């Protein structure tokens, strides 16, 4: 029926109390909803967290808490450890029907900020005789694990190509990731700078090529 | 004790149909509900439907009344979900998780991919561009580009060259995917000794080689 709001993405540190909130848009979240939370732990592992807007264990630590605020229900985590980085899920009941909210996708940081060793790769030789050249741009040991990348060719912005995917993390814990610029020879043989430069928080590494 | 070991992953063409089996163990069969629910790529979870071992009586979102059919196998204690007509949208990983007063534990989940075609990749070295070494260490990589299926494998000279060795995410391109794979090393190590990238395509009985050599 309605639609369950949930916070995107939220990050925090141990020690620390965070609160998700989970909207419905019909109203006043009561029992007849039957508020239910789960966990999902990234190997997209699913774990019932909350239940009956109240009831807790099925071993589920005392430091997580639901609640039912007014128009929404909310999970409270007061203590926050770095295991309880998640993706937390509420679910509201509207008859006959079960909606579950967009998740809150919870950063517990837990490491040092680490940066960003990005290498540029330019187009190999048997490729570009396929008429396509495909520029890449590795990411790698970078903490916390969220880089925006973004490319110019001779100066020039590109809204093309651009393939980044989602950062993958390493045995180290620090993430890993790259940015593809697929184009054909003909653009490629048109340029002369190809520049790839990440984003990790306030600071853009940039990372060029001037292949003629 | 409680286990939903759930079935193994499913790839099919459209118009096909796929029918998941949840088995449980851990729990009493009879006392709780099970629910199908479908997480799709990005739009997250989704309620499809659950059965009522307790009256025998299955439960449909409408959105889905057409498309799957819960049914339960009591004699194994194992709940079945049935989905017909499959398409692209249908494409995800579906959950089987128990009732009580939430959805307490859950199934290990089971992927079901609908689509087109097969391919290996085509793979493409990377090799610095005439740079050289500024730790005395040098990145070369591969391009394992346009396959189908996934997934891709990736080793660094036979899996002797373990450290240093980044494996990327593959991407959908042309509607086939692309991946990724670096290996850091000495200066010394490369061109002298060789350096080799073993990629593993599984669906095409692939495992292709890609020398690096200095442009
Ligand atoms: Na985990
Ligand atoms: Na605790
Ligand atoms: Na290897
Ligand atoms: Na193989
Ligand atoms: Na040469």
């Amino acid at each position: 029926q309605a639609v369950v709001t949930q916070e995107s993405a939220l990050t925090t540190s141990p020690g620390e109390t965070v609160t998700l909130t989970c909207r419905s848009s019909t109203g006043t979240i009561t029992s007849d909803n039957y508020a239910n939370w789960v966990q999902e732990k990234p190997d997209h592992l699913f774990s019932g967290l909350i239940g009956v807007n109240n009831a807790r264990p099925p071993g589920v630590p005392a430091r997580f808490s639901g609640s039912l605020t007014g128009d929404k229900a909310v999970l409270t985590i007061t203590g926050a450890q770095t295991e309880d980085e998640a993706i937390y899920f509420c679910a509201l009941w509207y008859s006959n029907h079960w909606v579950f909210g967009g998740g809150t996708k919870l950063t517990v940081l837990g490491q040092p900020k680490s940066s960003p060793s990005v290498t540029l790769f330019p187009p190999s030789s048997e490729e570009l005789e396929t008429n396509k050249a495909t520029l890449v741009c590795t990411i790698t040991d970078f903490y916390p694990g969220v880089v925006t990348v973004d490319w110019k060719v001779d100066g020039t912005p590109v809204t093309q190509g651009m393939e980044t995917t989602q950062p993958s993390k390493q045995s180290n814990n620090k993430y890993m990731a790259s940015s593809y610029l697929t184009l054909t020879a003909r653009e490629w043989e048109r340029h002369s700078s190809y520049s790839c430069q990440v984003t990790h928080e306030g600071h853009t590494v940039e990372k060029s090529l001037s292949r003629a | 004790e409680v286990q939903l070991q759930q079935s193994g992953p499913e790839l099919v063409k459209p118009g096909a149909s796929v029918k998941v089996s949840c088995k449980a163990s851990g729990y009493s069969f009879t006392d709780y509900n099970m629910y199908w629910v479908k997480q799709n790529h990005g739009e997250s979870l989704e309620w499809i439907a659950y059965i009522d071992p307790s009256n025998g009586d299955t439960f449909y979102n409408q959105k889905f009344q057409g498309k799957a059919t819960v049914t339960l196998d009591k004699s194994s204690s194992t709940a079945f979900m049935h989905l017909n007509s499959l398409t692209s949208e249908d494409s995800a990983v579906y959950y089987c998780a128990r009732g009580g007063g939430l959805f307490a534990f859950w199934g290990q989940g089971t992927l079901v991919t609908v689509s087109a075609k097969t391919t290996p990749p085509s793979v493409y070295p990377l090799a610095p561009g005439s740079a050289a070494q500024t730790n005395s260490m040098v990145t070369l990589g591969c391009l394992v580009k346009g396959y189908f299926p996934e997934p891709v494998t990736v080793t660094w000279n036979s899996g002797s060259l373990s450290s240093g060795v980044h494996t990327f995410p593959a991407v959908l391109q042309s509607d086939l995917y692309t991946l990724s794979s670096s290996v850091t090393v000495p200066s010394s190590p490369r061109p002298s000794e060789t350096v080799t990238c073993n990629v593993a395509h599984p669906a095409s009985s692939t495992k292709v080689d890609k020398k690096i050599v200095p442009r």
